[PDB]
């Protein structure tokens, strides 16, 4: 599984997600994109059990896209996060629960504010200035508790994020093969190609 | 469960419930589809016995099934919502399993199949709806226009109309549409569509809706003034 | 009213007999079987000139070795074709072989009487099923909504059927070549059709052991139409 | 076998009437008169006990029924239909309210549940509507005293006072002259007995009349002591003797 | 009117015309009888020989339920078989739960309730048979006759079919002439005579006789068919009486 | 069998109309008139009670106007019992949406689902349709103030001003005459009462034969308030406009 | 706890020539250290010139052979007495076995 | 007029199928009667065996529902037995569920509720029977409760049912006008049976042999039917007074 | 008239018209004959075509190695009923290692047809069947009618003009019953029997269908050039 991080700054939400897919003693892929665009201004990164992750992500994607076409309207990040939470809260008491942890980064166009939601497989939702899933938080949170300001720019956020990846690449046991970084703001979703 | 076979054959070999569903379509407001060289235009009549309407919130006559395909109809409005919903769900399901949006032919084939199913299932009546389905296949620039009807038959059309007085507007399109040279631009296609509706409508005020679909999910609905300019221009050329 | 599965005093099922009237209103479809292959041809019959005729699909593939033509309420045929394709592919999965044409036809005909108070009414469409297998060679079957199927050397269904069938009675012999059969379908279709026959309002197809089931191009059929007109003028 | 009647037996006629509901109301019109009057400190519901035979024991047939300790019901129309509705009404007060909130439903909501049951018999497959109109009287802490009428359609209306059945037209007119917003419970009982005498033909005594009140809490009818908050049922059925006492000063 | 078009509908008389119409189908059928005797019951039936091509002895009509009950019926033969199949299911479940073989009165009500159930709904048709049945249980011999309505009673003698009145008259004479009781072997002979006498009402086609019996002493309380010497002896007794 | 007694409630006439829907609309045309008027700063709901008796309890009564949630209300015309079945479904549906998305349900979404339920009863199941027409009045942050109507067919449409029930033809003509877009709530209140007063089948319009409600942003700052009028408040508003 | 499987021992062997094929098997049947039978055949002629053996747990072995023999019978009924080729038999037996993938026939099958 | 074929309302608010089921009640042409003593409840019914080929011991319209409850039926035997089997099953289940014997009035209500359902539900016809339940209830004492195809039920001081029910009813009314009490003031059930037969003879105007009658008696903790000789013993006692 | 809308309705004289109408479909069917000796049982069937371009509708169906039938009426109904017989024969073999008695086969068909004549919604089967077989009690011939009535016979015929063959077999009874240990002669008698039901048409090579089962003969069907011997 692995490193999914999220930082909400003044005007945007930044998601960083590891590129490795490891099975057994082999790294099968080093360019995996652990994210799905749910709507033009809403991105979801995911991590957990093999198969479950993509299956859940795409299922949520299909539902939000269906809603968009039906109402000719984009759901708010808060609304999408609540829908996702409920689906996971249902799942946890099913015969076979989805073992998937997600971060949802969105830009609310009605409020003109970035929003980051952390939701685990149990359906535990929180809104946070910065978030992480798995062992990643054990490293990066103290770093973010120190350096994070609520009025940071997107560039300042990316530098703050570089600091986190560097710490993880130093102290983490596994080679997670770097991260794919994506920014969510007023203009939508774009990928940083050189990280 | 209610089981009654409502759609059945008569001695002469007709299924009257299917044929009466076509009469409901004939009562509905006129709808027209015209495809150009690089676009499809869907035009729709709106009856004017209803003043004091709120057009912001009133259900529009042309519905997006996906970002690249649209559906208009003639007949029972309530019935059409059920077909539109099912079509929208199948659109997302196709993207999920095939990893590619639906072709216009496929989406039409699905909608037509649903309609057919309601003609030989117990306890249900046929849909009192005929549809015009238009759009562009993924990564394709060839315009697509299809028509479905209550029986379940579907087919492709260079241009077609359905609803009340559709036989009058079909007559117009049959002599005004050249297969060898379809409307080369967006303007030409919208005009031929507006012209065809003006044979039947009344005033070109808040009675005509026009929606233009271009390749790669490029769909936009025209406003009153934009349509009114076509109405104004056509009438001045007519006085000759 | 009355039950959907009711018998008439003459010992026939009302709904089945009435569906046969619906099929008589349908567009003409003809099939001819030879030792070189089976030919399937249909009248497209567009209701209006604005309708793009190549979207009219009344000849259909079931498998590589089996093809099908239809007449009547053609919307009713979709689920019949869907079943036929699944039956053909499923048999290949279970037995690693091609399914016999007769076995396919029997499977489709099993759906037919599954109506009552199962679906609410019989199918309003007749099918011509043509194919090849190693045991019985080239075969043509006529599948009805009664659940009955006959093998035919040649057969016409639809509005122009009784006139076309009488013509097929005179023309068919056991030594017809594939080319001879192609021309014969075109000739007889041109006779019973309302509008003048051309490549846009009529469609040809065949099934051969070597190349399987093929729907002909409008270009290929047009040349066979031209070859036919020239031969009739030549005596 | 099996219920093949999965379709509606009540449908709209071209004029817009729902035939079976209209015909059910006609059955209610033929029914014996029953009434209800709301006072400031209570409610009274009353009806005639039409005996089928003098060999029958009319005490064994109760037209006025307790639904909850604070709610009672009376009817006009078909007795059997009423009996099963009372069974269903008593149960639904528990299943859809008491088993959830640990207290009895307020009058308006229990009435709402009975109305639902009667509405469904108007739309569901293979059933006719109920051939009764109900009068339900009750009390609850936040609404005080109330009186409701429920019809075969499932519609219900609140009343200060009303009558249903045989001589309802005359009885309603009588109640309009006598009803004011300052009536005390005893005054309402007096008027109830006066109104009922007009529609009753034969014997008029405590054995031919059935009458119950919704009034003060009755600790003596609770059956136990020790819980201060439990103070007893407000529903009380007047005895044959209690009715005759009031028929002398009539 | 129209009250007779649907089963379970009461007419203004308080009648179910559909059941009365099923009775007409029973009256059309061949004659069958039942005779109660000292320690058992005897059943007999008329089998019309439609053609020379019918294999003799090989279209058996009397049916056994469990090992101690015999059933015969007149009317729609398939309807009778359906009733016996149910009877066999009822008897099996009784023996399953309670161990002892089903008593005859108990068995009678099982068929009765089942036939009565087919008068409660318009989605089923009443049975087109009257069934004569019985056997031996712990309380001795019992003979019953069940009708399309579900109505059944215990009988000293029973008859149904086209020659029921002829057979009934002949049965009443036996009851009057034998107040103490009739023996099993005698009842077999009498059954043959009565079927031959009841055949006068169906005398175009000649017939084949079929008899069965349950007796505490003669068959050990089990149902058996009468065959061979005992059958021919009973046929001869009947032939002598018609002449 | 039972085929004999089946009315076939979900079939087409030879003209392509649904018999039962048409007949349900005929039923609704005899119900008390209800009017909805949408202003720029709020919505008015006005409805006439069906011929009242003097002994009817007027204050503790509800017949025409029902609350679906804090932001949406409906005016009813038709069978009240049928309406309550649908109202409870609508109330639940609103709460399902709020539970799922943590946002109050958009008005159209609620209207569509309720209209879809009506549609179903006209296509399958062999049951009679609901004999009810609704006027929906509500607010959400997407479209602001909205008026809708639905009828037994399951067809719904949006309005600036609309009437259902009795005398809709006359009522609509009167609304079409005096309505304008820049109208305020207090003006709409007057129009609603004036229209009922002229279309009523009664002798004179009084407080005891009316139900009245407003949906304003006339609370304190950027929030919506539902005011179901009390009897005395209807008496006062009837005097204030000089009808009595 | 009840164990639905057992082991009946024995061994089987198939060899193919140019115009022939043999399928051999010993006739011993066992449980644990006891002999159940010295002659209990487990190689069977299934019709259409197909011989089959399913060796391991004999109850499963017999059940499978029984089902395949029945499959040959219905193949004739459904496809105009057509001969079931060995390759078609093989594919059919795969589906018989995989149909019980989560409660397997405890056998090694050779045709 | 299909409103006369199934249990839906007619324009005048009537249920014709229920009304016609009431007429089926008299199809057997048998009259029944029930009275109460101090300690007992006696029910009597006519027994008509027309066919000589019938086994007279199997012809009965009185049923032992439970140890304490008896039931006499007025109506065709198939419907009668249908009602009896259900009543037996209901009484047995009540005892198992609630730990005490089902009271006569409660069984009457339950069977009346079932009958009500057939008047409201279309697929089920009413049973063409009237059911009279009798017992000596441990709380209420001697009890008579009667059910009909409308689903109506009520308790009785005494009752009668059949074609000539009105004659028997008024005969009983006139006795209770005279006696001024709710029951037969008698110690033994034997004399209450004698009263029942005596007043049936007076009302119907016919004499009875031992095979023309059928008698059921309910006492504390058991209901039982009388044999032909028990009735004969009873007939002799009446004649010798 | 008013009582033929469904199978659940009796007429005032106690008739079931839907069952009688189903019986009528058999009468329109092509003639088929059945006969037996003590060693063999034989079916002979006249096949019917749509026209000269069509095949001849197959009338005979195999049910087991020892049993099979011929049909007259609705062919799909014969397919349903024959399939049921195939299953019942098969159940008897798998569960009891027992060949299904031809008599039980008759009882099972009777009960299956009956259920379709007493319930709402269903319809009677519209086909008649002649079942032949050889079991533990020798050769057998049965006649099935969709009323439910099954009958065991030495010989019979059903279909259009079946009365001719039925009369012939009634005359020939004493002769053909003793054709033991001679298949070709028993067939010859059946072919002569079906010839009494022919009008304007005669027995050709793709017209005649013969089936035989017996002591040392599995149920086998003969068509085409294999029946040329008998013309
Ligand atoms: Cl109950
Ligand atoms: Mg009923």
């Amino acid at each position: 599984m692995d490193i999914i991080l999220g930082i909400r700054v003044q005007d945007s939400v930044i998601l960083a997600s590891s590129k490795a897919v490891t099975r057994g003693i082999s790294v099968l892929k080093d360019s995996d994109d652990k994210t799905r665009q749910l709507s033009p201004h809403t991105l979801m990164s995911f991590a957990g059990e093999a198969g479950d992750t993509v299956q859940f992500a795409e299922y949520i994607q299909a539902n939000i896209q269906l809603y968009s076409i039906r109402e000719d309207y984009e759901l708010s990040p808060q609304a999408v996060s609540s829908f996702v939470r409920q689906e996971l809260a249902k799942s946890i008491r099913s015969r076979r629960p989805y073992q998937v942890n997600v971060l949802i980064g969105g830009y609310d166009k009605k409020k003109n504010k970035p929003e980051l939601y952390q939701i685990d497989y149990l359906g535990t939702k929180v809104e946070l200035p910065y978030g992480a899933h798995g062992y990643s938080g054990f490293y990066t949170f103290s770093l973010l508790d120190h350096h994070y300001r609520p009025d940071m720019t997107t560039e300042e956020g990316l530098d703050l994020l570089k600091l986190c990846v560097q710490e993880l690449e130093k102290r983490m046991p596994m080679d997670f093969k770097g991260v794919i970084v994506k920014i969510v703001d007023k203009d939508g979703i774009r990928q940083v190609d050189d990280f | 469960g209610y089981d009654r076979a409502l759609s059945i054959f008569s001695p002469d070999g007709h299924i009257f419930q299917v044929e009466y569903a076509l009469e409901a379509v004939k009562r509905g407001t006129c709808a027209v589809g015209v495809k150009g060289k690089n676009c499809v235009v869907l035009g729709c009549e709106r009856r004017s016995t209803l003043k004091l309407q709120d057009t912001r919130i009133t259900p529009s006559k042309v519905s997006k099934i996906d970002s690249h395909v649209v559906l208009s109809f003639s007949g029972l409005n309530a019935d059409s919502r059920i077909l539109i919903e099912k079509a929208r769900v199948e659109a997302q399901s196709h993207r999920l399993t095939l990893e590619d949006p639906v072709t216009v032919e496929y989406l039409t084939r699905y909608v037509a199949g649903v309609q057919q199913r309601y003609t030989q299932s117990g306890g249900v009546r046929p849909f009192g709806v005929s549809t015009l389905i238009a759009g562009f296949d993924p990564r394709d620039d060839e315009p697509k226009l299809y028509q479905t009807e209550p029986s379940g038959i579907y087919s492709s059309w260079s241009a077609q109309t359905i609803g009340r007085n559709s036989k009058t507007v079909r007559e117009f399109l049959e002599k005004n549409y050249d297969r060898k040279e379809p409307p080369a631009t967006v303007e030409e296609c919208v005009k031929l569509t507006v012209r065809s509706l003006l044979e039947v409508v009344q005033t070109g005020a808040k009675n005509i809706e026009i929606t233009v679909v271009k390749p790669d999910s490029d769909i936009v609905a025209l406003s009153s003034e934009e349509i009114n300019q076509y109405v104004t221009q056509i009438e001045q050329e007519k006085q000759e | 009213d009355r039950g959907v599965s009711t018998f008439s005093p003459e010992g026939r099922l009302f709904q089945v007999e009435y569906s046969l009237e619906a099929i008589k209103l349908g567009s003409t479809a003809i099939g001819i079987a030879t030792k070189e292959g089976v030919v399937l041809g249909v009248e497209k019959r567009a209701t209006s000139p604005l309708l793009e005729s190549d979207s009219i699909e009344k000849i259909v593939e079931i498998d590589r070795h089996i093809g099908c033509a239809m007449s009547g309420l053609t919307a009713d045929a979709r689920s019949m074709i869907e079943h036929a394709r699944t039956a053909a592919v499923t048999h290949n999965l279970y037995y690693d072989e091609d399914i016999n044409v007769e076995s396919l036809t029997q499977s489709v005909c099993d759906l037919a009487l599954r109506f009552g108070e199962l679906m609410s009414r019989p199918f309003g469409v007749a099918l011509l099923i043509a194919g090849h297998d190693a045991d019985d060679g080239y075969q043509l079957f006529h599948a009805e909504p009664s659940g009955t199927f006959y093998r035919y050397n040649a057969k016409a269904i639809g509005s122009g059927s009784e006139g076309a069938q009488a013509e097929l009675l005179n023309e068919w012999h056991s030594s017809l070549t594939l080319k001879e059969a192609e021309l014969l379908v075109l000739k007889i279709l041109k006779q019973v059709m309302e509008e003048k026959l051309d490549e846009n309002n009529a469609q040809l197809s065949c099934i051969t052991k070597q190349d399987g089931f093929k729907i002909y191009d409008n270009e290929k059929t047009a040349e066979l139409i031209k070859e036919l007109k020239e031969k009739e003028a030549a005596e | 076998m099996t219920d093949r009647y999965s379709f509606s037996l009540t449908t709209f006629s071209p004029s817009g009437k729902l035939g079976q509901i209209d015909y059910a109301l006609t059955a209610v019109k033929q029914g014996v008169t029953s009434l209800g009057i709301k006072a400031t400190n209570g409610v009274v519901i009353a009806t005639e006990k039409k005996s089928s035979s003098p060999l029958a024991m009319s005490e064994t047939l109760s037209k006025v029924s307790l639904l909850t300790p604070d709610i009672g019901a009376v009817y006009s129309g078909m007795g059997p239909d009423y009996r099963v509705l009372v069974d269903k009404s008593r149960k639904v007060a528990h299943t859809s309210y008491k088993r959830i909130y640990g207290e009895y439903p307020p009058t308006k909501l229990l009435v709402s549940e009975v109305a639902k049951i009667m509405q469904e018999a108007t739309q569901s497959g293979g059933v006719r509507p109920f051939g009764v109109s109900l009068l339900i009287a009750g009390h609850d802490e936040f609404n005080g005293f109330s009186l409701y009428q429920v019809d075969p359609s499932g519609s219900y209306f609140p009343w200060k006072a009303t009558a249903i059945g045989k001589g309802s037209v005359a009885a309603k007119t009588f109640l309009e002259k006598r009803w004011n917003d300052e009536l005390e419970l005893e005054d309402a009982i007096h008027i109830a007995l006066l109104t009922l005498k007009e529609s009753v033909e034969g014997e008029f005594n405590g054995d031919t009349i059935e009458l119950a009140i919704i009034g003060d809490e009755n600790p003596d009818l609770l059956g136990y002591t020790g819980i201060p908050t439990d103070k007893g049922p407000r529903f009380r059925k007047l005895t044959s003797q209690e009715i005759n006492d009031r028929l002398e000063a009539l | 009117t129209g009250y007779d078009l649907s089963n379970s509908v009461f007419s203004p008389d308080g009648r179910n015309f559909q059941v009365e119409y099923a009775v007409k189908a029973v009256e059309n059928g061949t004659t069958s009888i039942g005779i109660k005797c000292n320690d058992g019951v005897v059943f007999a039936v008329e089998k019309l020989i439609t053609s020379k091509l019918l294999v003799p002895q090989k279209n058996v009509k009397i049916q056994v339920v469990d090992r101690h009950i015999g059933c015969v019926y007149s009317g729609l033969i398939p309807d009778g078989r359906h009733l016996v199949n149910r009877g066999r299911e009822e008897a099996a479940s009784f023996k399953k739960l309670y161990k002892t073989p089903i008593p005859i009165p108990a068995f009678a009500d099982r068929l009765g309730q089942y036939v009565q159930a087919h008068t409660l709904y318009n989605s089923v048709r009443p049975f087109g048979v009257s069934t004569i049945f019985g056997g031996v249980d712990k309380n001795g011999a019992h003979l019953y006759m069940l009708e399309p309505s579900g109505s059944y009673w215990g009988y000293k003698g029973a008859a149904t079919g086209k020659g029921r009145q002829s057979a009934k008259a002949e049965l009443e004479k036996l009851v009057d002439h034998h107040p103490e009781g009739l023996s099993a072997r005698e009842a077999v002979k009498q059954a043959a005579k009565i079927i031959y006498l009841a055949h006068e009402d169906n005398k175009e086609k000649d017939f084949e006789l079929e008899i069965s019996w349950c007796s505490l002493s003669e068959t050990n309380g089990l149902h058996k068919f009468v065959k061979g010497d005992l059958l021919q002896e009973a046929i001869d007794f009947a032939q002598k009486e018609i002449n | 069998g039972s085929r004999r007694y089946d009315s076939r409630t979900t079939i087409f006439s030879p003209e392509g109309r649904l018999y039962q829907v048409e007949y349900a609309l005929e039923s609704i045309s005899h119900a008390g008139t209800a009017i909805g008027i949408m202003a720029s700063d709020g919505i008015v709901l006005a409805a006439e009670r069906k011929v009242t008796s003097t002994l009817l309890e007027q204050d503790t009564s509800t017949e025409k106007l029902y609350k679906l949630n804090d932001k949406i209300a409906v005016a009813v015309a038709g069978l009240t019992a049928d309406a309550e079945i649908l109202i409870n479904t609508a109330r639940i549906h609103a709460q399902n949406y709020l539970k799922t998305y943590n946002e109050d349900i958009p008005v159209e979404i609620l209207v569509r689902r309720l209209s879809d339920i009506k549609q179903g009863y006209t296509q399958h199941g062999g049951l009679r349709p609901f004999g009810v027409s609704f006027i929906y009045a509500g607010y959400d942050d997407r479209y602001g103030y909205q008026l809708y109507t639905s009828n037994p067919s399951g067809n719904y449409t949006g309005w600036k001003a609309i009437s259902v029930g009795a005398n809709t033809s006359a009522a609509q003509t009167l609304l079409q005459m005096d309505y304008k877009d820049d109208m305020k709530v207090d003006d709409a209140i007057e129009l609603a009462l004036k229209t009922l007063s002229k279309t009523t089948d009664s002798s004179a319009l009084t407080y005891d034969r009316l139900e009245f409600a407003t949906i304003r942003k006339g609370a304190n700052d950027g929030e919506v308030y539902q005011k179901i009028f009390k009897p005395q408040e209807i008496k006062d508003i009837l005097v204030k406009t000089g009808i009595t | 706890q009840f164990n639905p499987y057992g082991d009946n021992g024995g061994t089987i062997l198939g060899i193919a020539g140019e115009d022939f094929a043999v399928l051999a098997g010993d006739t011993r049947n066992i449980t644990d250290y006891s002999i159940n039978s010295r002659y209990e055949p487990k190689v069977f002629d299934c019709g259409d010139n197909i011989v089959m053996s399913a060796n391991g747990f004999a109850a499963d072995g017999d059940a499978l052979v029984k089902r395949f023999k029945n499959s040959v019978k219905w193949y004739h009924f459904d496809h105009n007495d057509k001969k079931l080729s060995i390759n078609s038999a093989a594919r059919n037996i795969q589906h018989l076995l995989y149909g019980k993938r989560f409660f397997p026939y405890y056998v090694h099958t050779i045709i | 007029g299909y409103d006369r074929h199934i249990t839906i309302f007619s324009p005048e608010g009537r249920l014709y199928q229920v009304e016609y089921a009431f007429k089926a009640t008299n199809q057997t042409n048998i009259n029944s009667l029930a009275v109460r003593g101090k300690d007992c409840t006696v029910v009597i019914s006519q027994k008509k065996v027309p066919d000589k080929l019938l086994d007279p011991t199997t012809v009965s319209y009185i049923f032992c529902i439970s140890r304490t409850i008896g039931m006499v039926v007025n109506g065709p035997i198939p419907d009668a037995r249908n009602a009896a089997l259900r009543a037996k099953a209901e009484a047995a289940e009540f005892r198992y569920k609630y730990g005490y014997d089902m009271p006569c009035d409660v069984l009457a209500k339950r069977m009346a509720n079932l009958s009500q359902i057939y008047t409201q539900r279309a697929y089920m016809r009413p049973l063409g029977v009237i059911l009279t339940f009798v017992s000596v209830d441990e709380e209420l004492g001697p009890s008579i409760y009667k059910t009909d195809p409308a689903g109506y039920y009520v308790g009785y001081k005494a009752t009668a049912t059949g074609p000539k029910q009105q004659e028997i009813t008024t005969n009983l009314e006139n006795h209770f006008k005279k006696s001024k009490i709710d029951h037969i003031n008698e110690e033994s059930w034997e004399k209450v049976v004698e009263f029942a037969i005596t007043h049936m003879i007076d009302a119907l105007g016919t004499e009875f042999s031992k095979n023309d009658l059928e008698v059921g008696v309910a006492t504390k903790d058991k209901f039982f039917t009388l044999s032909a000789e028990n009735i004969e013993e009873r007939l002799v006692a009446i004649a010798e007074q | 008239n008013n009582y033929d809308g469904d199978t659940v309705t009796f007429s005032p004289t106690g008739r079931l018209f839907q069952v009688e109408y189903a019986l009528e479909a058999i009468k329109q069917g092509s003639v088929t004959v059945g006969l037996r000796s003590n060693t063999h049982a034989v079916l002979v069937a006249l096949k019917r075509n749509a026209d000269e371009l069509s095949s001849y509708q197959k009338k005979i169906i195999k049910c087991d190695e020892h049993m099979g039938l011929s049909l007259a009426g609705l062919a799909p109904d014969a397919r349903v009923l024959s399939n049921y017989l195939r299953q019942q024969c098969n159940y008897s073999s798998l569960v009891f290692n027992r060949k299904l008695a031809v008599e039980r086969a008759g009882h099972l068909l009777c009960d299956k047809a009956q259920k379709n004549t007493q319930s709402y919604g269903g319809r009677p089967y519209g086909v008649g069947l002649l079942i032949i077989g050889y079991d533990k009690s020798g050769a057998h011939l049965l006649e099935f009618q969709p009323s439910g009535n099954v009958t065991e016979l030495y010989g019979t015929a059903i279909g259009a003009r079946s009365q001719g063959a039925k009369t012939y077999l009634e005359r020939t009874l004493d002769t053909f019953i003793k054709i033991d240990g001679n298949p070709d002669e028993l067939i010859k008698a059946g072919v002569e029997a079906i010839s009494q039901s022919l009008r304007d048409e005669s027995l050709t090579v793709d017209n005649l269908s013969i089936a035989i089962v017996g002591k040392d003969t599995p149920f086998t069907i003969y068509d085409g050039e294999a029946v040329a011997k008998y013309i």
